[PDB]
């Protein structure tokens, strides 16, 4: 594609698993050839990048973020010819790809650590951190806490310890190692030069350790962050680099980088406090928790921009990011007893919002209108359900459903033979939600989620406009402005689930004419008196702020 | 637990053959008069999710690694009827043979409705779902939410609770259900099921187990509970003859077991049973009028 | 197809409804393009001739018995062309066609009879039964008496009265006019000439009315179907003529014609008793109900054959044949819950027996290798369930399941559309019985059904042998022998649901070989001594009896 340095800031990003979306070949498992296949529908959703999360060659005992080969797809997905294949068909499309990278750590069947175990006086003998004792770095934590009672395992082959912040089986690389950098350096090449769009990478901040510290977010890591950004800035203008930082925003700001070069280490970062700040907002049917998340997010570079999502948790460690300090929230989440049931678990929109059509529309309404860009999971927009006992992960992985035939329409293979069963209640089921029973009528949720992103593509102040926050009479009801410099627009939205009033100080556009945009009336012009919105239970509108004559 | 007795009876039925059940009887060792083997249509232990084998002394050693079925199942608890494929004969038979082969057997809960499993939700949490009793939310076992189920019932269209469950099989004679607790209500009257003799009667059809097992019988007992058993069963997926030489028991009645219809005596000659696919007969050998 | 005159004796048919097959062009309604589409599957199930109900032109007031156009097919099922592109679609698979043809009467919305009451004096003034009373025929009962108050309905535009034996949109043709039996025969030619390999005749006992008797098996009906045979005796060697007569079987042999001339009526009458004898034998564990009616059953001219089939009910009139004075069983089907529930209701097989599939397996196995022609009904094959709410012809006519998807995979119209709903219960559901399903496996309904019509398709004692009951031990068992001369078959069936021994005595082919007709699997030799053969409950066997070396 054409080179376009801006093209992230104004995406919106469709998270695709391979193994979920299509099985062309009837073995039960979805591939490249059938993602490939589906982008025509993925074209009319009118999504912009696709994001893939791991699709290499690994033994899947740690979803896929355990890699045993960096430089190969997953057999059961097809080769990298394949993956060229599906990346010509979605540049044709004017679609892009991501996909997630795991820089920290490989899996214990790579190569490079069975040579590093068995061979260690041999060039892959320094690749991974080595001990003769468990004690070095005694202030990083645990992540996994309640699976792993150390970061050093014993190796009974090379009979040295060897660190791993992730499971045991998922051993650290050692990026003081400048082998090990070059390495890494030449993965990102690889794909590159196959001509991916760019990459999330994760765990970095992990990448370094040092005593005296708790071996995160180290100036070394930041270095090594500086020198991907460079390589990609000299050698593939255009391409994206996404950092996978599940801390508090403050925290994440260091990850765009050096803000006098504008930026000099990742384009983008998720700010993961969103989703939870937005859902005890509606149960607690008050404003402030968004407002206040988004008032003390601090700037970032110009050419940098926040990914946004509505999940709750980090896909990797199955952590809800939180600070005890800077989060006023923090007491607050444990006394909600659906956040509580569901810690530590991936659970899709619907299900988090018990199927409440209304809140499913102001959930998305608010992730396309508020500052970043924004990611959708594959499923949402038909309302797709999870199924929990699957796994933490694997609950919101299930086939997606795209017809009410036998397994969805996902396969030909026998049932018994998918990788993972469809939704069959009655709720969630594929018999009642899938994609063919939702594209005829107008009002279903799959058309309603396709209007929302055309109407959002027509207006360049979402993806890169202002932020105003209007305040106003109601602390139910949260009102902005997005305005970029000849587009403006105001959004607002009632978190309560009765109907609300606001009365908005919008004097500053006084003569402009609110055009509502989905049935593109107008609304009465804007004067010196406060102008007055009246909504439904968890309704919303968008209004285009339209000059006068 | 004698292990290895499912994995051969499944391979039995795969072969249409009866030597791989009736070598694993015969080179079984005899234990001591206090002593019972227990009995289980599994293939894996449910600790260690392993199939039992030898290298050394089992001659079917590499064969199971060569049937598709077995193979897919390695380390997987399954349910018999997914086991056999929902077929209802097969698992009749199978259920016939754990009835009347010796040891004490072990039902497992819901394979006498035909209960599924869920693969997905582990190698042991497969066979773990929770007791479809009626149609009903959540198969009847819980009035709590579905979301707070430990595990989620089955609820595809074989064996979902809207379909298999023990309300639907009370009503009819003709259910699995039905069928097991009378095969179960018949073993309970005849003693030589739990403690009788074994005696394999080859006969000229290897397609065909049969066996007869008797009490020793002494002080005080004589009656059908302490009679000999006659069970034929047809490993074929085809009906199939079978000629027993029963001299030994010339003038005795079979009279099956379940619908108690005399057949005729035995004499010198070879008695001819015939039995369609799958099929098994169980018969109490009743001693002549004088 | 090239002219074979005992084609029929052979054959095994396949009932049919336009309406319920295949919709190939999305109304919601069968069509005979959609038949056409489904030839390679009648082929490959293995039936020789399709029996289509009543497909013309109709208001459909009594399922399409009442006929507005003898000349013109129904337009929701397509027109004449489409009739001729499936006789040529599946003469060239060697299947042949018949359909049914009422005789008696048509719809008065029918132009003829429009004609005959406005226009009194003109040409079709005498097509149709008129009276100035209601007084002729007085001893003519009344077929559906809880609905009609009288055989006589007085015309509100010709005042005067007509006659109809069924109901009172369908006005009786006068066959005492010579153009009414032209214009009757010119409709049967029609169709010959356009290629069908015959017809059922129907409501034919009730052509001609007398006073002084019932107006029932007339001689000058009889006279009149000569004509018909004769017709096609002259012009079309090679086709059919089915009677449908619901009378005792000695009553139905008049049908066939005069015997010296080797039968010069119908081809073919149905054997009626058949199935609710069959049900009673099964009820009871008993032969004799099937003993009984196929021994009392007298000889019919050589060139002829019953048709019989498993149903307790006429299509038509929804009545079980019985005889007061000639049937032992007359009181007993009032006694049986199971006879008692199902009155004047036509159900599918499986419902019959409760879903049994042993039972299911019996019935069929009797249905193909007992004397005459066998007729099976579309949807038995997979063991399809009926919805009796829908009415008590339209019970059984629902869309064939083809597959688990939406509408059973019978039209890709939207489910309000369709013309009658499938089944949606867990038990006969499209989701757990459908074709697609039972495909696979060698052990499906589906697959056996096929594989008993090869096996019978390569015996012709089955279609044309003799029948020798041959007694024995037991009175639960039915063992009979089918020959004709060099192929014997011996067919054994327990009708009691416990296992059963029987001692037959084969001394006649002594020295032969039983040979199991699925697996193939030779038995010992036939001797002097009783030939013992064990069954388990509701099962059967099916031998060839091999000559010696
Ligand atoms: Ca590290
Ligand atoms: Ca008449
Ligand atoms: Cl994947
Ligand atoms: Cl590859
Ligand atoms: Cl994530
Ligand atoms: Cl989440
Ligand atoms: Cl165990
Ligand atoms: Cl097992
Ligand atoms: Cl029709
Ligand atoms: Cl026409
Ligand atoms: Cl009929
Ligand atoms: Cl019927
Ligand atoms: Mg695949
Ligand atoms: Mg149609």
């Amino acid at each position: 594609l054409p080179t376009d340095t801006n093209w992230f800031k104004h995406a919106v990003f469709y998270e695709v698993l391979v193994r979920a979306f299509y099985d062309s070949n009837a073995d039960g498992i979805g591939d490249l050839r059938g993602l490939t296949e589906k982008l025509d529908y993925i074209k009319w959703l009118g999504v912009d990048c696709l994001w893939l999360p791991p699709f290499y060659d690994s033994p899947l005992r740690d979803g896929g973020y355990d890699i045993r080969d960096f430089y190969k797809v997953l057999p059961e997905f097809g080769t990298v010819d394949d993956f060229v294949t599906l990346l010509d068909a979605a540049h044709r499309r004017g679609i892009r790809i991501i996909t997630d990278l795991v820089m920290n750590h490989t899996s214990d069947q790579h190569e490079w650590f069975q040579e590093s175990r068995h061979n260690p006086d041999g060039p892959y003998g320094d690749f991974y951190v080595w001990s003769d004792t468990s004690d070095r770095y005694p202030d990083a934590r645990i992540i996994f806490v309640d699976t792993e009672e150390s970061n050093w395992t014993f190796d009974p082959v090379r009979r040295q310890f060897y660190w791993h912040r992730f499971f045991s089986h998922q051993p650290d690389l050692n990026y003081d190692n400048p082998a090990v950098q070059e390495a890494m350096l030449d993965v990102l090449r690889f794909w590159l030069d196959l001509g991916i769009d760019g990459f999330r990478l994760d765990a970095v901040p992990y990448l370094f350790e040092r005593e005296g510290t708790n071996c995160e977010n180290l100036p070394e890591t930041h270095a090594f962050l500086k020198r991907c950004r460079k390589a990609i800035d000299d050698e593939y203008p255009g391409r994206v680099l996404l950092a996978e930082a599940n801390q508090w925003p403050a925290d994440v700001v260091a990850y765009f980088g050096d803000p006098d070069t504008g930026g000099d280490e990742c384009h983008m970062a998720f700010h993961f406090p969103l989703m939870p700040r937005i859902f005890m907002a509606v149960r607690r049917e008050s404003r402030f928790p968004i407002s206040e998340i988004l008032a003390q997010t601090p700037p970032i570079p110009d050419t940098a921009q926040w990914g946004i999502f509505l999940r709750n948790h980090d896909e990797l460690t199955l952590e809800m990011v939180t600070d005890e300090e800077r989060d006023y929230m923090y007491a607050e989440y444990a006394k909600d007893p659906r956040m509580k049931a569901n810690v530590g678990i991936r659970r899709r929109l619907a299900p988090l919002l018990e199927n409440d059509r209304n809140q499913i529309e102001l959930f998305t309404a608010l992730l396309l209108s508020l500052p970043g860009s924004p990611v959708l999971y594959y499923g949402d927009e038909i309302g797709m359900g999870d199924i929990i006992w699957l796994g933490d992960r694997d609950s919101v992985r299930t086939p997606m459903q795209w017809t009410p035939d036998r397994n969805a329409g996902f396969s030909k293979a026998t049932p018994g033979r998918l990788y993972l069963p469809p939704n069959q209640d009655a709720v969630y089921g594929y018999h009642s939600v899938n994609v063919e029973a939702q594209l005829d009528s107008s009002s279903s949720l799959l058309n309603w989620t396709r209007n929302m992103l055309a109407v959002r593509s027509r207006h360049d102040a979402f993806a890169v406009g202002t932020f105003r926050e209007l305040g106003g009479s109601n602390p139910s009801v949260l009102a902005y402005i997005r305005e970029v410099t000849t587009d403006a627009v105001l959004c607002v939205n009632n978190l309560s689930r009765f109907p609300q009033p606001i009365e908005l100080n919008l004097q500053q556009w006084a003569g402009y004419i609110p055009v509502e945009m989905t049935g593109y009336v107008e609304f009465p012009s804007i004067g010196q008196l406060p102008y007055l919105l009246t909504l439904p239970g968890h309704g919303f509108y968008w209004f285009q702020l339209r000059e006068p004559d | 637990f004698h292990f290895p007795l499912m994995p051969r009876i499944f391979m039995a039925v795969r072969r249409e053959s009866r030597f791989p059940i009736s070598e694993i009887l015969a080179q079984t060792p005899p234990i001591p008069d206090t002593a019972q083997w227990g009995i289980f249509l599994r293939n894996h232990d449910e600790l260690t999710l392993e199939m039992v084998t030898d290298e050394e002394r089992d001659y079917m050693y590499a064969e199971y690694a060569k049937d598709p079925r077995m193979k897919a199942n390695v380390g997987i608890r399954r349910r018999l009827a997914p086991l056999l494929e929902n077929d209802r004969n097969q698992i009749e038979l199978f259920t016939a043979l754990l009835l009347s082969l010796p040891g004490s057997p072990v039902l497992y809960y819901g394979d006498e409705i035909g209960m599924g499993d869920i693969i997905w939700l582990g190698d042991r949490d497969s066979v773990r779902t929770p007791m479809q009793w009626t149609p009903d939310r959540n198969a009847g076992f819980s009035k709590a939410t579905p979301g707070r189920l430990y595990l989620p019932p089955n609820q595809d269209a074989v064996y979902g609770y809207h379909s298999v469950n023990v309300e639907a099989q009370l009503d009819s004679s003709s259910s699995l259900l039905n069928w097991t607790r009378n095969m179960l209500a018949v073993r309970s009257r005849h003693d030589a099921f739990a403690v009788g003799t074994f005696r394999e009667l080859g006969g000229s059809n290897p397609s065909v187990l049969a066996y007869i097992r008797e009490v020793t019988r002494q002080q005080g007992d004589g009656g059908a509970k302490t009679d000999a058993v006659l069970c034929v069963n047809n490993l074929s997926r085809f009906p199939q003859p079978i000629e027993l030489n029963l001299q030994q028991w010339a003038g005795y009645i079979p009279v099956e077991m379940t619908g108690y219809v005399e057949f005729p005596s035995i004499g010198q000659l070879p008695y001819l049973l015939t039995l369609p696919g799958h099929g098994f007969y169980w018969f109490q050998l009743r001693e002549p009028d004088p």
